[PDB]
């Protein structure tokens, strides 16, 4: 025979070693595959569709939970005051516990890419109006006042003409970093006779074409 | 910038965990039938999608119940899908032919077994709509492990082993929305309904950031 | 003798071919230009050295204050330009080296870590009050101020960090250190004390 | 005349050396992070440069507290950067299937593990100068191990094992004056200001030769 | 099966071998380096920098450690005397302690090689005079006159048009071999009024381009 | 891996085996030799003076 050697590292069961074992059954034939539509060859794929978020998650709402989805514009509201504000942390609690992404950033250690959020109006087709969607950039202040708000980075978004407007915050890294989003009444809301007072926002969130991560970890 | 393969199909599915654990006091014999759905972990991961295929791996590391080893000779049967169990120690069914068994001692490195793709479908499934012929139960059935030691008297050694598993060449069909909700038990989606645990938690006010 | 003009700000040196690159590297791109005079420390008989903390210096003065107080992001070389005026009757020599990552220690507040523009001053120049030895310090990028013979000494620092973007209000990149090796010596009647004149201009700086 | 293979960056740090010893008395488990400057040697050697690029390799000599060997099986499990430790000796984190472990007993040639490279940044740091957020610390974290018998019961026998440290694929930037004060304590370049020993050792006379 | 053959020298932990082993993390990519300036390949780039000794070495200077590194000249000394002696080895004790040479030689056994010895005036502009740089031989006698070292290898270095020189030690070895330098009073110092009495020289030091060093060493 | 198989002869130390074993210092460069004159290739160059 040969001479050969035995090095440390002998009978040791290491659990993540891609080792090829001897089968239990030899003569055995496995039913050959068919084409079944629908294949998911990376979690990336699952991480790019657009899952509704949670804004309004009040101490109210927990009895009954469908109206968490939804978050309620008036005409009673004056102008030029906040709407609603949130963080833009897919990995923490909050709102983003919600989602598809957030779900997949808790199977996860380190992530970073880019968004979008969506937003969606649900109010009659006789009303009309505008709104504020200002993005704060990381690490800086909320915004106390729609003016101040207005220098910064923002989209002015009028529901008579659009029903839907994307908002793409630009870079998010996890190793403070948030990404303050407020709405502000631009307009306050009109409405003629006999079309409703109140409407509802929803919103929208996925993942980019750029957004990867890594180290996987168990929740 | 960096590759995508953190969060390959594959990847996701690596690194063997504990799946039983499995007492044998001073009977003499236990029967483990194969199941994914048994843990809280692996049945919320594996409830990501409809239809898997995908072939398994064991391993089974045996000892006392503290630590100790003995020099103790020991047989791991296998029975396929369709075999008739064992019901006693000296039963006939230990002596069977087809069934494929492995003799190991357990002052040794541990056993490793690899079973293929068991199922006469295509792809397993973990939801079935329809009915069987009476609850709403697939058919895939992947087999049953049976433990003994040999020998014609029982011996002086109480023996606790635990079995992990890997999965080897994983694909996916149809994805699905995660479970949210606690689980009751290991056969249907049931869920508690007199109370419903929200996704996320609360905050006091909406514009309190 | 020539006049560089760089922005709206000038300066006079001479002609003197004698830089020294750090690490054999030139700044460039790929991962606000004048020349910012800082104050002047007086170079006493028995004065022990001053440090200032980079780019900590210029988060006070300038438009740079405020693009590093508004910005996230942040990148950028440098150019030190240090000049000692002292006459043909005084005797001295100055070490001039910058430092990468200069972390101090107690014997530490925010006042001593940070000084801002002015500067701070060592207390054990021995051992450049960070455990290390003063013998050793001419493996960093060095220049040596000899007064009998020049009076000019310039450093090119490139960028130096693990990621390629960093924030400019919590991490400090080097330090720069001026020590007395040999003390300032004069009869009496003359000057007793020596002006140290410091200039910064950034270069290739890079804002996101 | 020879070569000037003695002096490379590689060679200058190889021979694995110990970093670490534990002891495990008849609790029952240790907790032990990953750290380079725990000792007065390999902190002086890895402080002449600042950024610093490496993976390691590990290697558990097991015993009793005097030589002996008996028949015991033990466990080892790596914890990631980022994950929760085990608290207790029967916690869940013992049975996480992500957290690599390793199975040997006391009557095996020793184990061997490799760690990758595991920094978010491009190289480690052992100088930061900024603020985290309190202290002047960087955030490399390279990891940490945890050590127990398996089993239900106490086992009883003592058990001291030491660690070995191997470091491979070396390289570096940024050479630094050597330290030439003692240590106060692992997380800042403290000295003792009160007096300052001198580099070199004294004479009596310049010309005294 | 093939027929194997296990030699002596099996199950042995030696603790200096070149053994790939077993990953513990398989799928996991780390971070792709950058380029950032000043690697170092060899440690023989840090053996090349002119560094300070510690000349100056007496007894009453270890309280006020700031002056070792320079040792005076002056205009009360008469011509033709001694200013200050050294031995020439960076492995023991006295000056050599305290430059990156003599630390880097406490990590090796044996080394070999030439060195080069620099000094620096850092007097007043208007002063001038002469020195002599004598260098024995090794194995050779240190002179007792200046007559004698004239005799041997030297350099005549005067501080009125240059201010720094530059002495080639020829070949060290170690496996006693002393290579004193020795610095004589050529000429004495004039100066006229106003500037100061005394000066200052410092003295610099580093290896040549054929320096090797083996045989690694813990101190 | 590969299967192998144990013949008898295994762990018996040969006092006269040319077998090749681990070296104690991996870097270590030797001192290059010289030509010195006088070299015996064999035992057969004393055996005839």
């Amino acid at each position: 025979g040969i001479p050969t050697e035995l090095k440390p590292g002998t009978n040791q069961f290491l659990t993540t070693d891609d080792g090829v074992s001897a089968p239990i059954l030899p003569g055995f034939h496995p039913t050959p595959p068919i084409h079944i539509p629908g294949e998911v060859h990376n979690l990336l794929e699952i991480c790019r569709v657009e899952t509704i978020l949670e804004v309004n998650n009040l101490k109210t709402n927990e009895t009954t939970p469908m109206q968490r989805l939804c978050f309620p514009v008036s005409v009673q509201s004056k102008t030029g005051e906040l709407c609603a504000a949130f963080r833009a942390d897919p990995g923490r609690d909050g709102p983003w516990q919600s989602t598809i992404l957030g779900q997949l950033c808790r199977y996860y250690t380190q992530w970073s890419g880019s968004l979008e959020v969506t937003f969606m109006f649900a109010g009659s087709f006789m009303a009309t109006g505008k709104m504020l969607i200002a993005y704060t950039p990381p690490g800086g202040n909320v915004p106390a006042d729609r003016i101040t708000a207005m220098l910064g980075t923002h989209v002015i978004w009028d529901f008579g003409l659009q029903s839907s407007v994307t908002l793409v915050v630009p870079w998010i890294s996890n190793t403070y970093t948030t990404g303050i989003i407020t709405i502000w009444y631009q307009t306050n809301y009109v409405v003629p006779i006999g079309a409703p007072t109140t409407a509802y926002i929803v919103a929208l969130a996925a993942a980019q074409d750029n957004f990867t991560m890594k180290l996987c970890k168990d929740t | 910038h960096h590759s995508t393969q953190e969060t390959a199909i594959g990847n996701f599915f690596s690194r063997a965990g504990l799946v039983s654990i499995i007492t044998m006091p001073t009977d003499g014999y236990v029967n483990w039938d194969i199941d994914l759905m048994g843990y809280a972990q692996l049945r919320r991961k594996c409830e990501l999608f409809t239809y898997m295929r995908f072939d398994a791996e064991f391993t089974f590391v045996v000892a006392k119940p503290n630590g100790v080893l003995v020099p103790q000779l020991l047989q791991y049967m296998y029975v396929p899908p369709g075999a008739p169990k064992p019901t006693s120690r000296d039963s006939f069914a230990w002596q069977t032919a087809t069934n494929p068994s492995v003799f190991v001692k357990m002052t040794d490195p541990p056993a490793q077994v690899s079973v293929p793709f068991m199922s006469p479908a295509s792809a397993y499934q973990w939801f079935y709509d329809g009915y069987p012929t009476y609850g709403q139960c697939p058919n895939n059935m992947m087999g049953t492990f049976s433990i003994r030691t040999v020998g014609t008297e029982k011996s002086p050694h109480s023996i606790t082993l635990r079995v992990y598993m890997r999965i080897k060449h994983v694909r996916a069909w149809i994805p699905r929305p995660l479970r949210n909700q606690p689980y009751l038990f290991k056969t249907n989606p049931n869920y508690k309904g007199n109370d419903i645990k929200c996704t996320s938690t609360s905050r006091d006010k909406i514009t309190t950031l | 003798v020539a006049q560089l003009t760089i922005g709206n700000s000038t300066i006079t040196t001479q002609e003197a071919a004698n830089i020294v690159i750090a690490y054999g590297e030139w700044p460039e791109y790929c991962p606000v230009n004048r020349f910012f005079t800082l104050d002047t420390k007086s170079w006493a008989k028995d004065s022990k050295g001053w440090y200032w903390k980079f780019p900590d210096v210029l988060t006070e003065v300038g438009v740079f204050g405020q693009n590093a107080q508004f910005h996230y992001l942040y990148r950028s070389g440098f150019c030190v330009h240090v000049q000692c005026n002292a006459s043909k009757f005084h005797q001295g020599a100055l070490l001039v080296a910058v430092l990468p990552e200069y972390v101090l220690g107690t014997i530490p507040p925010y006042a001593t870590t940070q000084p801002g523009q002015v500067g701070a001053v060592l207390t054990h120049p021995y051992v450049l009050d960070a455990g290390i030895p003063l013998s050793q310090l001419t493996v960093c990028p060095h220049q040596w101020i000899n007064l009998r013979t020049n009076n000019c000494a310039t450093i090119i620092v490139p960028y130096m960090n693990t990621v390629p973007f960093d924030s400019a209000l919590n991490h400090c990149n080097f330090g720069l250190l001026v020590i007395p090796v040999v003390p300032l010596d004069f009869n009496a009647g003359a000057t007793s004390e020596i002006p140290i004149t410091v200039t910064i201009a950034p270069m290739c700086a890079e804002f996101a």
